[PDB]
């Protein structure tokens, strides 16, 4: 038992079940090709960091000023109040760091291996673990990277990749955050849906 | 404007056009009965006119002395609806369309007969097949990468 | 299975197809555009028969009993027709969405069973359930057969079948014919019913 | 039914209905879109 997105379905052949979260869900046919599947491995991982730190952080302001803890302003229009710089400087500033950090990410993942190294202290390499999962200093405190916690990293990577979705295209459609939505709903289900919203 | 165009909301011969059109197809509901059927075509289609009026009026076109709406394609922000986004969505379709096709011709060309398939078209495997243009730019995209969407020794 | 050369068909005296030789439960020959003839798409259509069989014998019975029901003043369901419009605690949409997802949900199931025979017996949340019929269309079990009133020798269950699957029949014509006389006439099946038994001779297709 | 189907796939008559289809759904999109000379959506 890999698990199947399907019961009734087959799993594809390339998907074998040794990566964390193979369900084999792939419709498509996108990963063919072994190197097809090493990168959408990568981009798996990376889209699923982002979007859970992402969703969180549209979240978890927005419930803590609807109970009144902070006063932070909702996250689609978080971008209009003014900071201590110009949105420009700190969008360019952005842009260097990620541009590095980035490309060490993408020079490890072309060949494994060959960016474990500190390029100022000689001293001071990454332990030589797998692409994409980086320990070291990246595991300060060291939570064991047993298989079944991956498996739970990418489940929870792609609840949140669903939620993201579903934040933007609720935002678009209704006007608000989702907190809010929800808890208009909460208030009387019967009539609060995507129904009566289009 | 752009080109020496104004907006066809403010400008005056959209409006003289949008007048003119309604008074010719009013001019021949007046020959019916009041609610006959043809009346009620006539009606529906000088509602039809008001409301195109209305929206190109709406979305911002660019009208030029002639009074009809201009299309902008130089690749201005405020025109990208004009071309650009429609241009894109071709793009994806007729890509979807190609992959496809490319798709069944790659799957068939193994058999002993292929022309078989070809004039009889293997509904079972097109079914199939066609649903790998969703992803299609991104499957002709690590096609051309992994170098296998070109016939080498060619 | 049991082949029954000599099975009563429906048209005596007529070789019935080679594809239909009595094994399925109500074989009685009848294919005179030769549909069925591909075994899968034999075994597709039986699955088809045996769902339309079931869902027309249910509104079979909730168009003619509630309004056999109404007709006597008992209660007051409305006409069957028109009921659909008649608002509710919400509107249609949601409903419509609601049951949507429910009776795909059931559907997907029941399609992996048909394409792929015992393969979704079991219960994804408590694997220790396990629905007892081994047969496709014939899902069994503690929920769709807590009696077990048809699990005994496969000759009885033959019949049963058989039974149910003539019934079904008569319940998809009934319920087309419902909605045809409804369209044509403009009152209810029931006092269809009453005006032709009142007047035999005269109260029926040509009266228009 | 099984030379039926063949015969229903066959490039003339899989044509005709691939095109019938397509017609219809443009027909039906310009009848609830009509006079669309831009995108406005985004
Ligand atoms: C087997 C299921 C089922 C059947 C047989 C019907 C049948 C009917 N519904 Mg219906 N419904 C069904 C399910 C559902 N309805 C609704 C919600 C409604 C509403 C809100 C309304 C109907 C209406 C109708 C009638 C419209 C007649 C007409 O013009 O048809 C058109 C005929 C066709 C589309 C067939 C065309 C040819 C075919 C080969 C394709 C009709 C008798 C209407 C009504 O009562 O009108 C008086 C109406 O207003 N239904 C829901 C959502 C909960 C359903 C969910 O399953
Ligand atoms: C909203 C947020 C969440 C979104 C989640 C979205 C998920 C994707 C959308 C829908 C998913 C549900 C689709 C219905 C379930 C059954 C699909 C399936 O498994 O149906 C089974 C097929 C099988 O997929 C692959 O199909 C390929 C081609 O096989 C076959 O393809 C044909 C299949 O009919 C023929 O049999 C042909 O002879 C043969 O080549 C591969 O070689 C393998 O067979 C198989 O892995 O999936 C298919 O693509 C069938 C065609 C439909 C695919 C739709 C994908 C989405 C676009
Ligand atoms: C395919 C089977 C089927 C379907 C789709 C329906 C559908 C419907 N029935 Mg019905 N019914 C059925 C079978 C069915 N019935 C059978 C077998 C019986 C017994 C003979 C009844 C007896 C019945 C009565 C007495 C009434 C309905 C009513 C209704 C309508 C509103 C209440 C409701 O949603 O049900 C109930 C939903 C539950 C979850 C329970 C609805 C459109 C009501 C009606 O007419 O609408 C006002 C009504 O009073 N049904
Ligand atoms: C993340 C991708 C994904 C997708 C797109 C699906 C999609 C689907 N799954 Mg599935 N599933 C997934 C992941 C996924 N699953 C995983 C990772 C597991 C392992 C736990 C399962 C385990 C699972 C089971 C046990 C079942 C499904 C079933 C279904 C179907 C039910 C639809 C329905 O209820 O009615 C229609 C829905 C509408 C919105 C209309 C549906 C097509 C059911 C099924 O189809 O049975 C064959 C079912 O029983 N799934
Ligand atoms: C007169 C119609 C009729 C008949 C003769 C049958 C006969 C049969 N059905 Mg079926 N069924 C029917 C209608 C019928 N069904 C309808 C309308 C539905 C949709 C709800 C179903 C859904 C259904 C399922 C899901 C299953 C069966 C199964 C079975 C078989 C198992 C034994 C059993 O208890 O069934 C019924 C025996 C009877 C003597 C008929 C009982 C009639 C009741 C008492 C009517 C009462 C009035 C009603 C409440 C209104 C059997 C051959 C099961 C099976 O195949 O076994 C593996 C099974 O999986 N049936
Ligand atoms: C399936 C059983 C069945 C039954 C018992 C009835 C019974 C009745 N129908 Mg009806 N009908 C049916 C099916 C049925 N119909 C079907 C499937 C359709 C769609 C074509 C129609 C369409 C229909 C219309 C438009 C009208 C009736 C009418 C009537 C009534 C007068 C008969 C008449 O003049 O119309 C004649 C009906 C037909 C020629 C079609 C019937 C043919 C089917 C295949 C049934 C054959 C009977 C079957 C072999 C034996 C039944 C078993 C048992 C009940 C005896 C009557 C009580 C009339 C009415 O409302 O009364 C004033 C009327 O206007 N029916
Ligand atoms: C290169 C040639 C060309 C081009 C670029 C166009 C372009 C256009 N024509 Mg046109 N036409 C042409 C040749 C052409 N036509 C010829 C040769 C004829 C004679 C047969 C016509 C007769 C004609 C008529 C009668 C009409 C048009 C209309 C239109 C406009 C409608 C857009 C639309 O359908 O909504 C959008 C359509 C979609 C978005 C469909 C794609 C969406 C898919 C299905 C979903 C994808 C999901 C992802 C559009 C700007 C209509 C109009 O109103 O003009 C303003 C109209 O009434 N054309
Ligand atoms: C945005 C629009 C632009 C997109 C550009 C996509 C990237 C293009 C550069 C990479 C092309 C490529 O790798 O294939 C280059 C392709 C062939 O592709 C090559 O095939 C080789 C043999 O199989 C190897 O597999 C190489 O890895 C592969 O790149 O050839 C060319 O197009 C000639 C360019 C010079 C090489
Ligand atoms: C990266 C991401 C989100 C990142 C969000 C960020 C950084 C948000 C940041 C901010 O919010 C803060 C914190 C504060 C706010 O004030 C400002 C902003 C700036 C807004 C989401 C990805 C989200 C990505 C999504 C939703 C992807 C969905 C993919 C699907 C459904 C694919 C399914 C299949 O591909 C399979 C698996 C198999 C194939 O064969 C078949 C198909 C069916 C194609
Ligand atoms: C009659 C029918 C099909 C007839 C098919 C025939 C004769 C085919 C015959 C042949 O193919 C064979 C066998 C062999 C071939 O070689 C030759 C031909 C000759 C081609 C299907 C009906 C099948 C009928 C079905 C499935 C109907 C179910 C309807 C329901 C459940 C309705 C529910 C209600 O909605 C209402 C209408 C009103 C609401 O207010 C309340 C509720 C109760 C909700
Ligand atoms: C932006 C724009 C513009 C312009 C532009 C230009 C001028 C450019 C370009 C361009 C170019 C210069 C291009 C090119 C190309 C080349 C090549 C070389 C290619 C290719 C491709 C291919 C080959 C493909 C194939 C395929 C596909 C993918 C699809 C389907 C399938 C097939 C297989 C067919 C303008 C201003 C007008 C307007 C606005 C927009």
């Amino acid at each position: 038992k890999k698990g199947e997105w399907l019961p009734g379905l087959a799993s594809p052949g390339y998907l074998t079940g040794s990566l964390p979260g193979d369900n084999g869900f792939d419709p498509l046919g996108l990963a063919e090709d072994p190197e097809n599947l090493k990168w959408f491995v990568q981009a798996e991982l990376v889209n699923g960091r982002w979007a859970m730190l992402g969703v969180a952080g549209m979240l978890l302001p927005e419930v803590f000023t609807s109970i009144g803890i902070i006063n932070v302003p909702k996250w689609y229009d978080a971008g209009k109040e003014e900071y201590f710089a110009s949105s420009s400087t700190l969008f360019v500033i952005e842009f260097i760091l990620f541009h590095y950090v980035e490309i060490r990410r993408w020079q490890d993942i072309k060949n494994p291996g060959s960016v474990n190294q500190d390029p100022i202290f000689k001293q001071y390499s990454l332990p030589a673990g797998e692409v994409g999962y980086p320990g070291g200093i990246f595991n300060p405190l060291n939570f064991a990277p047993t298989l079944e916690a991956k498996e739970k990293e990418i489940a929870n990577g792609r609840l949140a990749m669903l939620a993201f979705l579903g934040f933007i295209i609720q935002h678009n459609v209704t006007g608000k955050g989702p907190f809010d939505n929800l808890l208009q709903h909460i208030s009387d289900p019967w009539h609060n849906t995507i129904v009566q919203t289009l | 404007d752009i080109a020496g165009l104004t907006p066809c909301k403010d400008s005056k011969q959209f409006a003289k056009r949008e007048k003119q059109s309604i008074k010719k197809l009013e001019s021949s509901l007046k020959l019916y009965a009041p609610d006959s059927a043809p009346a009620l075509a006539i009606n529906a289609t000088i509602e039809k006119t008001k409301r195109r009026f209305d929206n190109y009026g709406k979305q911002g076109l660019l009208c030029g002395a002639d009074g009809l709406p201009h299309l902008i394609v130089s690749g201005d922000q405020r025109h990208w609806g004009e071309f650009i986004t429609p241009g894109i969505l071709f793009l994806y379709i007729a890509g979807w369309i190609g992959w496809v096709g490319r798709s069944y011709l790659i799957a068939i060309r193994d058999d002993k007969k292929p022309t078989q398939k070809e004039i009889i078209i293997d509904v079972p495997l097109a079914t199939g097949l066609v649903f790998r243009g969703f992803s299609w730019p991104i499957a002709a995209y690590r096609e051309l990468l992994n170098g296998e969407l070109v016939a080498k020794d060619v | 299975t049991v082949a029954e050369p000599d099975r009563p068909l429906w048209f005596p005296g007529s070789t019935p197809p080679p594809w239909l030789d009595g094994s399925l439960p109500g074989d009685f020959g009848f294919d005179p555009l030769g549909l069925g003839s591909d075994p899968e798409s034999l075994r597709w259509n039986v699955q088809a028969e045996l769902v339309h069989s079931r869902w027309a014998m249910l509104g079979a019975a909730g168009i003619f009993i509630p309004e056999f029901l109404t007709k006597l003043g008992i209660l007051n369901t409305p006409s069957w027709y028109t009921a659909g419009e008649q608002e509710y605690f919400t509107d249609t949409t949601t409903l419509f969405i609601v049951e949507l997802v429910f009776i795909g949900w059931a559907e997907g199931r029941r399609w992996a069973d048909i394409l792929n025979p015992g393969c979704v017996n079991t219960d994804p949340i408590f694997p220790n359930n396990k629905l007892t019929g081994t047969d496709v269309g014939y899902p069994g079990g503690l929920w769709f057969d807590p009696l077990g009133w048809g699990s005994a020798s496969p000759q009885k269950l033959k019949e049963l079948r058989t039974k149910e699957i003539k019934n079904g029949r008569l319940a998809m014509l009934a319920v087309m014919g419902a909605w045809f006389q409804h369209i044509y006439t403009g009152t209810g099946p029931i006092d269809n019913l009453f005006a032709h038994l009142a007047d035999p001779g005269h109260a029926t297709i040509f009266a228009a | 039914m099984r030379d039926l189907k063949t015969y229903l796939s066959v490039a003339p008559v899989a044509s005709t209905l691939w095109f019938a289809a397509l017609a219809g759904l443009l027909i039906e999109i310009n009848r609830f879109f009509p006079d669309a000379l831009t995108f406005p959506f985004f």
